[PDB]
């Protein structure tokens, strides 16, 4: 195995948030780079909403993508322009493509892969920049790679991710590092859409729990209070 | 009238020397019942198909007005649930509740029904430790000659898990705590004939006192420090517990490098794997926990608790620490710095039971003259 | 079973006080606190040493794990 | 028996769950003491207080105008009866004439006591009954006798 | 009980041929044959 | 040496700094029950005052000053001459029954 | 003092004793969200959506 260190966040500290700003750039990789051969089907354009993009905006893209629904009158299928109810466009109709699609090996979801995943983040960001040359003495099949955060330290990941790969909307740089930011900021909030929420809760739980703690251990120590002063004697004859 | 049978919970006799630790013998009500409230809501978007299932606990921490919660508060929730019975139990060996012989069972027969039913709750949602988290433990019982292939078969529905495994559970699952929350009554019957049993373990009779204002705002008090101790874990690391790889979806071609249920079997998992044979650690198993029914036949001491016993104190703390170690142990995997360890771990734990909580009466007796 | 037919009582006296009439919390700093550690005092010594033992046991379990999987010179 | 008035009498009368009880109204000073004390068996203690105390409340609250004039009636038969004699008057004076400062006249007492209605009780009960702090004893097994904090409890309707 | 990898009990690291006889592991035994028979020389009865 | 170790034993249990004895800590069964039930007023009486407060002070976790601890030498025997009666008769209840 | 005065007003009697909970109480629930959000906002400032509501 490798550990990976424990890399800051804007979201780390226990009332810290996820940068949205960050997450809008985050989505951009996604459907440039990684929807090709990860089918992320837990999640629809409508999540966006409130955290990255608009109504208008986000349905944009789903006008930009065709997606197989309805059962003609004909008794056939056909592709419609989706929209915010559908889910993202799987790559591929099944897991079998994709391994046809690559050196015998299958891309994971990235649905939940942070949660299920030790580390999570700090595996992710760590891992695309962990690309080194091999050392000596060691050798690889064709379309396997050296990766030493990844088990076994082989992998058919084929480099996704490097500088000058693509460009952003608002004209940040799009080196190796700042793109791997978005990005693990993007996938934790895949098995997490509560983040933003589950702090407030966060907050709310302590200033009454933290309140109400003491007062219920003073009518505690009220009503005891007849026992924590009670006093005795012994007089027979 | 059936305003006289509550008052056992309002016009009760019982002590007043109580320490904080009974309030956990009241929390499992409230762990309990929150549990049933939280799972009941819970499962009105479950779905016992292979298929969908995963998926179905998914329309739940996205779609859901605030359900996402509800996954945590359940599930972390029965991690705070063992907190209290291992803080429940241990307490009637370190002050002597286990005398009560026709009660002490029946808190066995709740934990081989919770133990088996937990086990029944991790896997609904295909974990991929759900599926190897079922097979491993329910294979062992093929361990038995002659009829191990057959129960097994039996229960999985066929040659191996599929979906006519989930759904068998999900209603052997869904029905045992209401099967708990009547012999939750049972457990305070027997008691009620004869009434609680003090840290010094002396017939306190003479002073017995209200329950009303006293021990009930004092275990809601314990109840506080329970959503405390599970709003935190929920609210600030849901994910420490419950294993990652669960997330991910059941597949039976592909395992995970390492394999360990969920924490809590660890101390009891780690006793049968240590032993290389198969059936040679089952029955030790069981075992381990019918112990509990075996010991109340091993108060040697005509003392009861273990204020009033130091040396039972050194006993009973170190046993803590193999029980805490177990679990560890359990949850690494088998190499040789940690296969010595249990090989004397598991046996230690039969050795402090059987021999030497007894050895202590026998000697304590002698050094006091009865 | 209730109170009334339990036991005998003979030449017993119980004095006792209203809660409103005392503050909940006199002497908690004051009286706790060395009750605290005597309390401590007659507990530490038979209860942390399987722990100290746990701590260095959790130790070693690393160390020597650790160094098996690093190599041998061969 | 229970034919009588004191719906606490009657009941006690009626399971016979005490066997006496008497109240009071001491006066010093500036202070006295206003209770009751009552007399019964080890197994009857706590509903007898709770009857009693449900009588207390009772005044605080709900005081039927008709019943106050069986106690007013009551009162004036009281001071009269116990003023037979010339032993008894003396009382009075050697204890009015230090505490009352003067003596009270017999037309007195009565006119202050023709001001008394259902009002004046439900103010009065509820400023010296009502929430207060009481003082118990006991002398006995009094194995059923609860706590002073139930007690107080049992002190306020609802 | 775990999958063995082809060319291998990866949570214990057991060495099998390809024909799955083991040479190196804690596995005791050589993996579990089922019984079988061939209608012909392109199909199969696994059982 | 032994007789340090029984003085010394009987310190570290601690029931002699909650001002009780030997036989109050014992525990009940219905052999015992009889002799306790068999005991006299004047010291049955003595068991229970020592009992109660050493209660009041388990709920406190307090305990009494070094004063008011029990010595060894003061661990009276009250309760064994009491007890070992009974249980003459037990065992003549049972053989003779065989 | 403000604690006896405040009493006999309203801890007084049972069915007033209510009464001041659910007031207070609804008068608190208005207080209590915004003491946590713009906190919650003070702290994350510059991240959350009403901070980059005016450009979209
Ligand atoms: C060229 C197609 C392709 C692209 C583009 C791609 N992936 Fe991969 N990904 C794969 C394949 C194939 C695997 C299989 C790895 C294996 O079999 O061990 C994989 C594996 C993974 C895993 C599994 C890690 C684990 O612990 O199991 C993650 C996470 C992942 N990719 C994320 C990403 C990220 C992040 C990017 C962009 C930086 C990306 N993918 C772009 C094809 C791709
Ligand atoms: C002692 C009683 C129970 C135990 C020990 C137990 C155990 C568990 C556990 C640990 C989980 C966690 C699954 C996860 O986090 O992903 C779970 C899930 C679940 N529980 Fe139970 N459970 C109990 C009672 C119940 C009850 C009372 C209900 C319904 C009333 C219920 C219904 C469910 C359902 C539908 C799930 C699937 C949710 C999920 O997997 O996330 N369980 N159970
Ligand atoms: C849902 C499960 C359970 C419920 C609802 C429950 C309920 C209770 C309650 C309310 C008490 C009184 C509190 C106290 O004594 O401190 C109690 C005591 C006790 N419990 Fe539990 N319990 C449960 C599980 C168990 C288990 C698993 C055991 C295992 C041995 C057990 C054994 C005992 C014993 C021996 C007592 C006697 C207390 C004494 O001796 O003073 N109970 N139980």
């Amino acid at each position: 195995e490798l550990h990976p260190p424990s890399y800051p966040w804007s979201h780390r500290g226990l009332l810290s948030s996820l940068d949205h700003t960050s997450i809008r750039r985050g989505f951009q990789v996604y459907k440039q780079v990684c929807s090709s051969c990860h089918s992320m089907d837990y999640v629809a354009y409508r999540h966006l909403v409130g955290v990255c993009y608009t109504e208008d905006e986000a349905k944009a893209l789903a006008e930009e993508v065709e997606v197989q629904d309805g059962p003609n009158e004909d008794g056939e299928m056909f592709m419609r322009p989706g929209k915010l109810s559908d889910y993202f466009p799987k790559p591929y109709p099944n897991p079998e493509a994709a391994r046809a699609a690559n050196n015998g090996a299958l891309p994971p979801d990235l649905s939940y892969i942070v949660r299920a995943r030790h580390g999570g983040e700090d595996y992710v960001f760590s891992l695309l920049t962990g690309y080194c040359e091999p050392p000596t003495g060691v050798s690889l099949r064709e379309g396997l790679y050296f990766n030493p955060y990844f088990p076994g330290q082989a992998i058919g990941m084929a480099p996704p991710i490097y500088n000058e790969v693509l460009e952003f909307d608002d004209g940040t740089p799009a080196t190796m590092s700042q793109v791997a930011k978005d990005v693990c900021t993007f996938l934790r909030w895949a098995a997490e859409p509560e983040h933003d929420h589950r702090k407030r809760m966060g907050l709310k739980m302590l200033l009454m729990m933290g309140l109400l703690l003491p007062l219920v251990y003073a009518m505690k120590r009220h009503k005891w209070s007849v026992l924590k002063s009670r006093k005795l004697a012994y007089r027979p004859p | 009238l059936m305003k006289i049978v509550n008052n056992a919970f309002i016009d009760l006799p019982a002590p007043s020397n109580i320490s904080s630790w009974w309030n956990f013998g009241s929390l499992l009500g409230i762990c309990l019942i929150l549990q049933i409230l939280t799972g009941l809501f819970l499962a009105m978007h479950y779905t016992s198909d292979t298929t969908t299932a995963f998926s179905s606990v998914t329309h739940i921490c996205r779609d859901v007005n605030y359900g996402w919660i509800i996954r945590y508060m359940h599930a972390n929730g029965a991690s705070m649930f063992f907190i209290c019975l291992y803080m429940h139990v241990g307490r009637g060996l370190y002050y002597g509740s286990y005398t009560f012989l026709e009660t002490w069972n029946i808190g066995v027969i709740l934990l081989l029904t919770v133990m088996a039913t937990a086990f029944m709750g991790y896997v609904l949602p295909w974990g991929q430790m759900s599926f190897w988290g079922a097979t491993v433990i329910t294979n062992l019982l093929s361990a038995i000659p002659y009829i191990g292939t057959n129960l097994v078969e039996w229960i999985w529905g066929g040659f191996s898990v599929d979906k006519a495994t989930l759904t068998r559970f999900f209603a052997f699952h869904f029905i045992l705590p209401f099967i708990i929350m009547a012999i939750a009554m049972v457990h305070l019957l027997f008691l009620h004939e004869t009434g609680s049993n003090n840290p010094t373990g002396i017939s306190s009779d003479v002073d017995k006192i209200p329950f009303h204002p006293y021990y009930t705002i004092k275990d809601i008090l314990g109840a506080l420090l329970l959503i405390l101790a599970l709003m935190l874990l929920v609210l600030f690391a849901p994910d420490l517990l419950g294993d990652p790889d669960n997330y991910t979806p059941a597949n039976p071609l592909n395992t995970p490098p390492h394999i360990k249920p969920e924490w809590y079997f660890l101390f009891a998992y780690a006793i049968l794997r240590s032993i290389p044979n198969k059936l040679g650690g089952v029955l030790a198993l069981a075992f381990s926990i019918l112990i509990l029914a075996l010991i109340p036949l091993l108060h040697t001491s005509k003392q009861r608790s273990m204020m009033f016993r130091p040396l039972s104190q050194c006993l009973f703390w170190a046993l803590v620490a193999d029980l805490l170690t177990l679990t560890w142990i359990g949850g690494q995997p088998v190499e040789h710095p940690y296969i010595t360890i249990g090989q004397l771990a598991s046996v230690l734990y039969f050795l402090l039971i059987l021999v030497l909580m007894p050895t202590a009466g026998t000697i304590e007796n002698k050094l006091l003259k009865w | 079973r209730q109170f009334g037919h339990l036991t005998r009582v003979r030449h017993v006296i119980t004095y006792s006080l209203s809660p409103f009439e005392q503050r909940a919390f006199p002497h908690y700093f004051s009286k706790g606190i060395p009750n605290v550690l005597r309390r401590t005092r007659a507990c530490i010594l038979r209860v942390a040493p399987p722990f100290v033992a746990f701590y260095l046991v959790y130790t070693w379990g690393t160390q020597e794990f650790e160094k098996s999987k690093r190599k041998n010179p061969a | 028996g229970a034919h009588l008035s004191s719906p606490l009498a009657s009941i006690a009368a009626t399971n016979k769950l005490c066997q006496s009880f008497q109240t009071f109204n001491i006066c010093y000073a500036d202070t006295g003491l206003l209770g009751a004390h009552f007399v019964c068996d080890h197994m009857s203690i706590d509903d007898m207080m709770f009857v009693l105390q449900g009588q207390w409340m009772r005044l605080c609250t709900s005081a039927t105008e008709s019943e106050v004039l069986r106690g007013k009636n009551l009162l004036r038969n009281a001071l009269v009866s116990h003023l037979d004699g010339t032993t008894p008057v003396c009382e009075d004076i050697g204890r009015s004439l230090l505490t009352y400062g003067r003596r009270i006249p017999l037309a007195e007492w009565e006119s202050r006591i023709a001001e008394v209605d259902a009002r004046v009780v439900r103010e009065v009960c509820s400023k010296y009954f009502y929430d207060q702090c009481p003082a118990v004893a006991g002398f006995g097994p009094i194995e059923q006798l609860p706590d002073y904090n139930r007690i107080r409890s049992g002190m306020f309707w609802l | 009980g775990c999958v063995p990898i082809a060319n291998y009990c990866p949570c214990h690291g057991s060495h099998y041929d390809a024909s799955g006889r083991i040479r190196k592991g804690p596995a005791p035994l050589n993996l579990e044959v089922p019984s079988y028979e061939f209608t012909s020389d392109d199909m199969v009865i696994v059982g | 040496w032994l007789e340090g170790i029984r003085k010394w034993y009987y310190n570290a249990a601690g029931f002699n700094k909650l001002g009780l004895m030997r036989d109050d800590t014992i525990h009940e069964n219905d052999d015992v029950k009889e002799a306790i039930r068999r005991l006299p007023e004047n010291l049955y009486d003595d068991r229970v005052f020592r009992i109660k407060r050493a209660l009041d002070l388990s709920m406190r976790q307090q305990i009494l000053p070094k004063e008011q601890w029990t010595k060894y030498e003061e661990d009276k025997s009250y309760l064994e001459p009491y007890l070992k009666e009974v249980i003459r008769e037990r065992k003549e209840r049972e053989e003779w029954a065989k | 003092t403000l604690t006896a005065r405040l009493y006999s007003l309203l801890f007084r009697r049972t069915s007033t004793f209510a009464l001041t909970i659910v007031v207070g109480a609804l008068f608190f629930e208005r207080a209590f969200d915004q003491g946590a959000d713009a906190i919650y906002e003070h702290i994350n400032e510059g991240k959350l959506w009403k901070h980059i509501k005016h450009k979209y």
